[PDB]
């Protein structure tokens, strides 16, 4: 299972 | 008795010749099991294991829409990183991720990760306490600075912990027959003359799995250490690994040297001798 | 910027045996960056269906890259691996040795 990443730099 | 899950992502800019190319691959323990290309024509994640392609449609849909999320994520943070290293959009530049978790035996929780490399070399990296992150360079402390402002390593330990952990005992349990198996080493040895003063005496391994492994060439007993030609453990390209180990020994004094192979799958570490 | 050279092994999947059918594998690790071209050889020539693995990474972030195609080894046919990237001034040509 993949996870969400969304978070930048 | 312990296993690993781990997802490797590559992002690559390419500069006049579109956006970053993004691939993303995910294993457990020493078998990959999917993949996705952004250069691909299905735009989906796909299968590369036969056990995965039990999961059903929701699956699939709902990996395609995560890895594609992060496509899109590490196409921005190529820009910033650009930006933090005071870097020309001329060149091409590299961004990878790895994400994962370790369990033991137990199947429970043992650790996690969530780091990233740019151009090669760390970057930031997700500590074992799962609350503080390493930071590679001064460009990596301003995110390191964000991130601990925001609580990014907190809003991770959900998928680390549960998700991941969740996600790697179904692997196991579905894909029982490859996974939690033990494939030992066939081991055998070659002679090769390379004057009438020296041989060359090369100790084989074959069809192993998983893949770690050790091979030690002695001579009377000691480690040949800093005398050994070890080439890098390789896949067969069916699943299992291959490793080979050389000396070369003064001709006539063969019956000194052994070669000692321990795996996993060995019940007893194998001694070789020519 | 980081950048290493490509280690280079051309072998096959199973000991060679004239006549019986096999594959041929060359096997990149250890390099960066990711962007690198690999033929398999036959007697000089490009061999024109290899397929390669999904671009992974090792623990050191280095990539590796296993390109692979069914083959027969005859007596007469010899094999290689030309590896090109930035690291290499020419590319590297590793002949295949039945014992590595």
């Amino acid at each position: 299972n993949y996870n969400y990443l969304y978070r930048l730099f | 008795g312990s296993h690993s899950m781990r997802y490797f992502s590559t992002s690559v800019s390419r500069p006049g010749r579109g956006e970053p190319r993004f691939i993303a691959v995910g294993y457990v323990d020493d078998t990959q099991f999917v993949r996705f290309d952004s250069d691909a024509a299905s735009q989906r994640m796909e299968p590369r294991a036969p056990w995965i392609e039990q999961e059903g449609p929701e699956y699939w849909d709902e990996e395609t829409g995560k890895v594609k999320a992060h496509s899109q994520t590490d196409r921005e943070n190529l820009r910033i990183a650009l930006r933090y290293y005071n870097q020309s959009e001329a060149g091409s530049h590299t961004l990878q991720m790895m994400f994962g978790c370790d369990v033991g035996s137990d199947g429970r929780f043992l650790r996690g990760y969530h780091q990233y490399a740019y151009d090669g070399k760390d970057y930031i990296a997700l500590k074992e306490d799962l609350r503080s992150w390493t930071a590679a360079d001064m460009a990596a402390q301003i995110t390191k600075r964000k991130w601990e402002a925001a609580h990014v390593a907190e809003q991770q330990r959900a998928y680390l912990e549960g998700t991941c952990v969740d996600g790697l005992r179904r692997y196991l349990e579905n894909g029982k027959e490859t996974l939690q198996r033990t494939d030992p080493p066939k081991t055998h040895m070659t002679h090769h003359p390379i004057s009438d003063h020296e041989a060359t005496l090369r100790c084989w391994a074959l069809g192993f799995y998983p893949a770690e492994i050790t091979l030690t060439w002695q001579r009377d007993g000691e480690d040949q250490t800093q005398d050994t030609e070890l080439v890098e453990t390789r896949p067969a390209g069916d699943g299992t690994f291959q490793k080979w180990a050389a000396v070369v020994v003064p001709s006539g004094e063969e019956q000194r040297y052994t070669c000692h192979v321990q795996h996993e799958g060995l019940p007893k570490p194998l001694t070789l001798r020519w | 910027m980081i950048q290493r050279t490509p280690k280079i092994q051309v072998y096959s999947r199973h000991p060679a045996e004239n006549g019986k059918s096999n594959f041929l594998n060359c096997y990149v690790s250890g390099f960066h960056p990711s962007d690198i071209e690999v033929d398999l050889l036959k007697n000089g020539e490009r061999i024109e269906k290899v397929e390669h693995s999904d671009l992974s990474f090792s623990k050191d972030w280095s990539f590796y890259l296993l390109y692979y195609t069914e083959f027969t080894p005859t007596e007469k046919d010899e094999y290689a691996c030309r590896v090109n990237h930035v690291t290499l001034s020419q590319p590297k040509i590793v002949k295949w040795d039945r014992d590595m």
